[PDB]
């Protein structure tokens, strides 16, 4: 009798909104500021909008709570100031990155529950929901984000967890990419009130290449690829071969020392880590999710390289919908919005009586 | 050729129908490269017919929230602020007392001045021909001026022009009949510049990604100076905001109040439209939020609205596949517009957008007036979403 709350928390943006509708209506940063020297602690938009005056920490670490003390007030600014809610009056949907520890998801299952009193509480892996969004129930999700980076089987409704693939590389470390690239145009961007214009740099000049080699090529014989950046001072800035260079880690992670495989790789890995009779609905359903993914190119370029990985009979399909930024709290809206899914909230009375162990 | 998807069919255009717009050609050509370049669809709400020189000639200033008594539509005050709000377009004449009040307080705090109202022959010209909103010029003996007529309703006011000359500027100062004696009209001057305002371009609705939706979108309150010092931190502004800072008049004047209800996104698109336009330092025609975000917004008054759109909505198949082009279902004119006349076809041009991957920003008194509410969230979901449930329920046996 009541709208639910679809609440993904994600390593560097929170999107809080309603089950039942299309969009969220928070979108704000994961991060919690105290005064570095008139409020005790500070917020999203209000922590960064006072970043000078402000000690800001992110408590979602990879996409995994590190700070439970730091996200109750998350949780607690998205009820009340974001949402303007009472959270004893509405089911909440949170969501969860795959691999979660059993100990994280009762924690939580504990705050939302004692802390904050909610009628029912279900915990969704953001994948899962990601496909949900594309009107599927199979295949297998490249969810990239600001914090971690997963491939996920999914087989009707259910995530295969052996097939699970976590990489610990994502937008972040991108940034931190670009800023350290930008240095060979002689370029300094060092502070962390730096770090968010090359992060906007970043979100509107950069793209895969088809063919990284060939685009190298081109960046070195002639200024076609160059793109003009005005910085907030009015001073502009030329960026060349970057504007493909930063996503290309996302391919080749061996550009930020990392030993690990790309995330085409590690997506021809898990479909191979699953039943073959399976593999078919794996490589015709690939669903691209997470503000990471947003690159122009990013799946033309997974087509060539799953195709090159996969037999010449198989048939590979990217799905990358404009709106893959939010798939992930879509997909929470669909899913606590079909009032059949009702019998399968964990309620309060349920939670009183077996303890936080009900989650699993 | 048919629109459909959901419960939304849309039949094709049969026989376009070439509406008459305020805003100049070439201004209407400049939004719709910002359109394309930025990657929003604009709406702008209505400017009147008899408007378009005076915007064209990029001679005026135009109304900010600081003025915000009505421009005129009729007589010789056509396209500019009569002081006295009973030579206003209709809307302003409605609540007389509250908009009289407006145009007084807007003078008296500084914010406009009072000025004369002078017309040269090429405007009278335009006003007696080309609109036919003026009666010919008739010698009026023992006073010297030229007698004309203009319709006010189940009204027709008399007014004389009298040739003057200002600047070596051979003009008409316009002059009307304040109770029985023959006074010089006045209209609504720019503080600075001292001369006339015309009428502004008014945001009804910018539409953006979906995938660009962020913490720009959330509309903000306007802050007191002071409240806004607080609010930032000094070293993260750019030099255009650390001068608001560090100055109380400034940040007065293109910032706090005069925005009203405004999105950071809108505030940044405002000024790459005024740029794109020319219209800088004074001759800005945008100078406020959307009637998104409006409180005091008036459905009436929004039609017709000019749209401006990515250009790609304008291909084979720009709405999606098998959907087809904007140019088939709504009217495009030659500069690109997409002219939007009334609030049902406004809800359709909005459903296509969405569904399109354009967010809405909608606003309950656009309800307000119609037979059914069709600017609500429920009725506004986009049909890539109700369509992934209905397969998600069937999926999972739900
Ligand atoms: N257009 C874009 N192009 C490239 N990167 C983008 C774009 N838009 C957003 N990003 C990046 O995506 C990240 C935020 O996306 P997202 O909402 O999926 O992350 P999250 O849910 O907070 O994180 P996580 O899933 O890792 O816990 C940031 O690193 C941001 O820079
Ligand atoms: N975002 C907003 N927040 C607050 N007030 C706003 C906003 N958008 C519009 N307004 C309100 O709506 C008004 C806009 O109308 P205004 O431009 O003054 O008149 P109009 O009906 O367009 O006629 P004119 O032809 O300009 O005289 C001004 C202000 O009261
Ligand atoms: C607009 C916006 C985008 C974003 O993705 O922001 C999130 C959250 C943000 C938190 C700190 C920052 C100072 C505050 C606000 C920026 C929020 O950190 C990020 O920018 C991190 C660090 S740089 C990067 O690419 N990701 C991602
Ligand atoms: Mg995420
Ligand atoms: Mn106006
Ligand atoms: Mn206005």
């Amino acid at each position: 009798e009541t709208t639910a709350l679809v609440c993904d928390n994600g390593s560097g943006l929170v999107k809080a909104g309603f089950a039942g509708d299309d969009a969220p209506r928070a979108v704000f940063p994961s991060i919690v500021g105290r005064p570095r020297h008139q409020k005790d602690s500070y917020v999203g938009d209000e922590a960064q909008s006072k970043r000078g005056i402000l000690t800001l920490k992110y408590p979602i670490e990879h996409g995994i709570i590190t700070n439970w003390d730091d996200m109750e007030k998350i949780w607690h600014h998205t009820f009340y100031n974001e949402l303007r809610v009472a959270p004893e009056e509405h089911p909440t949907l949170l969501t969860e990155a795959p691999l979660n520890p059993k100990a994280n998801r009762e924690k939580m299952t504990q705050i939302m529950f004692e802390t904050f009193n909610v009628p029912a509480m279900y915990v969704a892996i953001q994948a899962v929901l990601s496909l949900y969004a594309s009107g599927r129930t199979t295949g297998i999700v490249l969810d990239s984000g600001d914090g971690v980076t997963h491939n996920v089987p999914i087989y009707e409704g259910y995530a295969l967890p052996h097939a699970i693939m976590r990489l610990d590389l994502a937008g972040r470390d991108l940034t931190d990419y670009l800023m350290k690239i930008l240095t060979e145009r002689g370029y300094s961007f060092v502070t962390t009130a730096e770090r968010e214009i090359v992060r906007d740099i970043k979100e509107k000049l950069c793209y895969v290449a088809l063919d990284f080699e060939n685009e190298m090529a081109t960046a070195a014989s002639s200024s076609s690829l160059e793109k003009s950046y005005e910085l907030p001072d009015g001073q502009v800035i030329t960026i060349g071969n970057e504007r493909f260079r930063c996503p290309e880690t996302l391919f080749q992670p061996s550009f930020i020392g990392m030993e690990s495989a790309g995330i085409h790789e590690t997506t021809y890995n898990s479909i191979m880590k699953c039943d073959i009779d399976i593999r078919k609905d794996l490589y015709a359903n690939n669903v691209m999710s997470g503000g990471t993914t947003m690159y122009p190119g990013i799946a033309d370029r997974m087509q060539k390289e799953i195709t090159a990985l996969a037999p010449s009979t198989m048939k590979i399909k990217i799905i990358a919908p404009p709106e893959r930024k939010y798939s992930v709290w879509i997909g929470g809206s669909i899913l606590a919005s079909l009032s059949t899914f009702q019998q399968m909230w964990i309620t309060k009375q349920e939670y009183d009586e077996a303890g936080p162990s009900i989650v699993h | 050729k048919t629109y459909q998807s959901r419960d939304l069919v849309l039949e094709p255009i049969q026989h376009p129908k070439s509406i008459e717009l305020g805003m100049p050609e070439v201004d209407q050509s400049v939004l719709a490269e910002v359109a394309e370049r930025e990657n929003v669809i604009i709406g702008v709400r209505p400017v009147d017919e008899k408007s378009k020189s005076l915007i064209a000639s990029k001679m005026y200033s135009s109304k900010g929230l600081f003025v915000k008594a009505k421009s005129s539509d009729w007589g010789p005050m056509s396209g500019f602020i009569p002081v006295d709000q009973s030579f206003a377009k209709a809307s302003a004449r409605r609540d007389l007392e509250k908009f009289n009040e407006y145009a007084e307080q807007s003078i008296l705090s500084g914010n406009a001045v009072s000025a004369n109202l002078y017309l040269n022959q090429v405007r009278i010209e335009e006003l007696v021909s080309k609109y036919e909103s003026l009666t010919p010029l008739e010698l009026d003996v023992d006073s010297g001026m030229y007698k004309t007529t203009a319709t006010n309703g189940d009204q027709t006011i008399p007014f004389f022009l009298n040739k003057v000359t200002v600047d070596d500027k051979e003009l008409w100062q316009v002059h009307y009949l304040r109770e029985g004696e023959l006074a010089p009209f006045k209209v609504i001057g720019d503080p600075v510049s001292k001369q006339p305002m015309t009428a502004d371009y008014d945001l009804l609705t910018v539409m953006y990604t979906y995938g660009d939706l962020g913490p720009q979108d959330k509309v903000k309150q306007p802050l007191t100076w002071e409240q806004w010092k607080e609010s930032v931190t000094y070293e993260d502004l750019s030099p255009k905001y650390k001068a608001r800072y560090d100055n109380q008049a400034l940040y007065e004047k293109q910032d706090g109040a005069s925005l009203g209800m405004v999105s950071d996104r809108l505030k940044e698109l405002k000024d790459v439209i005024n740029t794109s336009l020319g219209r800088t330092d004074g001759l800005e025609m945008v100078h406020h939020g959307a009637d998104d975000a409006n409180p005091y917004a008036v459905m009436a008054d929004n039609f017709p609205a000019t749209f401006f759109v990515p250009k790609h909505f304008f291909d084979d198949d720009g709405l999606g596949e098998g959907k087809g082009s904007i140019q088939t279902y709504f009217n495009v004119n030659e500069q690109g517009a997409v002219v939007i006349q009334n609030p049902q076809e406004f809800s359709n041009f909005q459903q296509v957008a969405i569904n399109a991957s354009y967010r809405a920003s909608l606003n309950d008194k656009w309800n307000s007036g119609l037979d059914s509410p069709l600017f609500t969230t429920k009725r506004k979901l986009s049909h890539d979403y109700l369509d992934a449930r209905d397969e998600v329920a069937k999926k999972l046996g739900l």
